[PDB]
């Protein structure tokens, strides 16, 4: 495929800082009461709203790396003080 | 942490996202209120509910259970009202004997209608098997199986 | 021993079939790893 270029553009039908917000989207509009149902001209093809949550776990990884580093140096007697000062500097 | 884990693991078909936070109700004191915020799984547009199949269940109460389960706004609808609808219909069959008559699946979902499909099974094959056990000192019984009884 | 119990707990969170059966049409259950970054450069989609 021809690859696309990531250059900012100028001009447009809008003044800068805005987008075209009366542009027509093929997507239906449901009324609040349905009775004697038939069908929809424009359907909702993707019906579920997909919000599967993942957290960013950088601090847990940093604690585990700190434990591995001072276990490689054969000094785990320093572990509680070093891990405690790192958790204090998180705050 | 364990409240969040227990609430997320108990209702994973309906919610699957809880966030819990605390905030101080007053300065110079450690008293603080805790709030729980749930974002349930949503379904992006359900306007009507229909029930299909079910040739044993008369029309006098299908209308009232379709009327009961209606939401108010059409646009953002939770999954769990789906689980409400079959919780009516299954119960009706479980109130009338009938342990093999159940809501199979929902087949609407593209025209905005939640349409339950009821499956009603019937007897097809009757078979008989002839067995006898054997007396030993073991705790588990072994059997001798015959095609025809003596 | 603790590692083996944690692998069973991980199977219950990640490959749970009551959620797998309804994933085309009622829910969204996809297999991903842990989240590695929060922000990427915009031209990353050129790798596709």
């Amino acid at each position: 495929k021809p690859l696309q270029r990531y250059i900012p553009q100028n001009g447009g039908f809008t003044w800068p800082g805005d987008y075209l917000r009366l542009e027509i989207v093929e997507m239906p509009k449901l009324k609040s009461i349905n009775i004697k149902k038939t069908s929809l001209k424009q359907k909702i093809n993707v019906q579920p709203v997909g919000i599967m949550p993942r957290k960013y776990l950088i601090e847990k990884h940093n604690i585990k790396v700190l434990k591995k580093k001072l276990s490689q140096a054969y000094s785990t007697q320093q572990l509680t003080k070093v891990v405690q000062e790192y958790k204090n500097l998180i705050q | 942490l364990d409240d969040r884990r227990k609430l997320e693991i108990q209702y994973e078909d309906y919610i699957a996202e809880v966030e819990i936070r605390t905030e101080y109700v007053d300065g110079k004191s450690n008293h603080q209120r805790v709030v729980y915020k749930f974002t349930p799984h949503q379904f992006r547009g359900i306007n009507a509910i229909d029930i299909k199949g079910a040739a044993l269940m008369p029309a006098s109460e299908v209308e009232r259970i379709c009327n009961e389960c209606l939401p108010k706004q059409p646009y953002m609808v939770d999954i769990a009202v789906m689980d409400k609808v079959r919780n009516r219909i299954e119960q009706w069959y479980q109130s009338r004997g009938l342990p093999f008559c159940y809501v199979g699946f929902f087949d609407g979902m593209d025209d905005g209608i939640l349409r339950a499909n009821v499956t009603e099974a019937k007897i097809d094959n009757v078979s008989v098997r002839f067995v006898r056990p054997k007396l030993t000192g073991d705790s588990e019984l072994e059997y001798s199986v015959y095609d025809e009884g003596k | 021993n603790q590692i083996k119990t944690k692998k069973l707990v991980a199977r219950r969170i990640k490959k749970r079939y009551k959620l797998l059966k309804q994933m085309p049409n009622q829910l969204m259950y996809s297999p991903t790893g842990p989240l590695l970054t929060e922000v990427l450069p915009s031209h990353y989609i050129s790798v596709f």
